[PDB]
This record gives structure tokens, sequence and C-alpha cells, in this order.
């Protein structure tokens, strides 16, 4: 039930992120040219600070993907202990070999 | 009457303890939710109109500033070249960890549930609750139980 609520803030905010991934070049010089104006009349602290937090976000980002090594060790559960079948009929096979004493 | 079946216990270490370390999936959730929280986190201050920027100021506060910010100007060059590509790498990297998080969120969430019975996540020691404590367990699982 948890599962799908977080996925559910996954999924909208991948969905409400869908023209960032190429509209997020609107700030490239917008966020220098609002400055620009003004200063030469006669905005560089989003720029400079968020430099930052980019790092703290790879590094967050790097969870993301480092997990994806462990996305084989949760799902395995339910499905390990079905499709073993042949190593389990196994060591009760050898169980087997006890009863034929003959 | 071997009407006792261990399917219980299978899931007597699945059952609740999970619980009684509830907060070792929030831990890695937060994580996951670390990229969401940084990219909240980098879209607060100047891409707070990002969030407008998808809806109503796609046409309009784009365009404006290569022309009106530079005519009115012509200490405005440095820092836009170097932030904006690791927002769009991180737009780059939300992509692909959204991609990653519905195929990982519920990894960490549910893999708590399978701590205690971390044989049976395992595949080298699934067995002793698939063939040794057993021989009723798999009762339910007849077919695949022989």
């Amino acid at each position: 039930g948890q599962i799908t609520a977080i996925e559910d803030s996954l999924s909208a905010r991948n969905l409400q992120m869908n023209g960032v991934l190429g509209r997020l070049a609107s700030t490239s010089q917008e966020l220098a040219h609002y400055h620009s104006g003004e200063e030469d009349g006669i905005n560089m602290l989003g720029a400079f600070s968020l430099l930052k937090v980019i790092e703290s976000e790879l590094q967050g980002y790097l969870s993301a993907t480092r997990s994806r090594v462990g996305r084989c060790s949760a799902l395995i559960q339910a499905a390990s202990d079905v499709q073993e079948q042949g190593a389990v009929d196994d060591r009760d096979s050898f169980l087997h070999g006890v009863r034929d004493l003959l | 009457r071997m009407l006792e079946v261990s399917r219980e216990e299978a899931e007597r270490k699945r059952m609740l303890d999970e619980r009684a370390n509830y907060r070792h999936k929030q831990a890695l959730l937060e994580a996951y939710d670390q990229q969401c929280d940084e990219a909240t986190r980098i879209f607060a201050e100047y891409h707070k109109r990002l969030q407008v920027y998808v809806n109503q100021a796609n046409d309009a506060q784009r365009s404006v500033n290569s022309s009106n910010e530079v005519l009115s100007s012509l200490a405005t060059v440095i820092p836009a070249s170097e932030v904006v590509v690791d927002i769009s790498n991180s737009a780059k990297d939300f992509i692909e960890k959204e991609v990653s998080a519905f195929f990982q969120s519920p990894d960490n969430s549910l893999y708590m549930l399978p701590a205690t019975p971390q044989g049976l996540a395992r595949d080298p020691s699934a067995i002793p609750s698939i063939c040794r404590i057993s021989a009723a367990l798999q009762y339910p699982a007849g077919l695949e139980g022989s």
C-alpha cells in the first residue's frame, strides 16, 4: 500500500517534470540575463548558491543509482521461494535416498 | 493429520519483523526521495519560476531575457554556464531516477520484510523454508512443493 503511494508521488513528480527534460535550458542565460540588464542599465545568487546543492543532489542521485545494484535484493524473496524447486526436491531427494534403504 | 503447514513460520519471519525496524526502509526512501528533494531544493528560489514555466511562463519569460535583459545591459556571465548544465544533469538524472524509482522505490521498503527471512530472500538459503521446514509448508504450493 505504501509502495504505490511513494511511486504515485514519484510518478506525479515524474509527469510534472516532463517538459523540464527539454525546457531546462531556459535558465542557461536568463539566469545571466535577468541580472545583466539591471546591473548594466546605467540574479547570480541562484546561480552561485545552487552549485553547492548539485553536489549534494549528485550524491543523493548517487544513492538512487547505487541502489540499482541492490535492485535484485527485495523481490527475489517471493521469486526465490518458488523458482528453486529443482534444488528443493534435491535436498528432499536425499530424504528419498534414506527411505529406499534396500 | 499432518495439518500443520509451516508456511506461517515462513511468514512469521515475514509478518512483523519488518515493523521491528520499520525505519530502516524510510532511511533509504529518504535517499530515494533525496533526489526528489534535492531537485526540489534546486527548484526553490530562482527555479521557482520553473514550476510555472512548465505551464504559464513557457512562451513569455524564456525569450524576453535574451533581448530586453541584454538591451538594458549593453559581471553577469560567470556562474550561469556552470550550474544550469548541472541542473540539466539533475533533470537528466531525475528522469533516470524516476525510471529507477519505478523499479527501486518498491525494493527498499519491501526488503525490510525479508530482513529476518533474508535466507528466503537470498537464493542459496531460501531452500530451508522451501524444502527443510517445508514437508508441510509446501502443502499450499502442492504442485510446486513436490
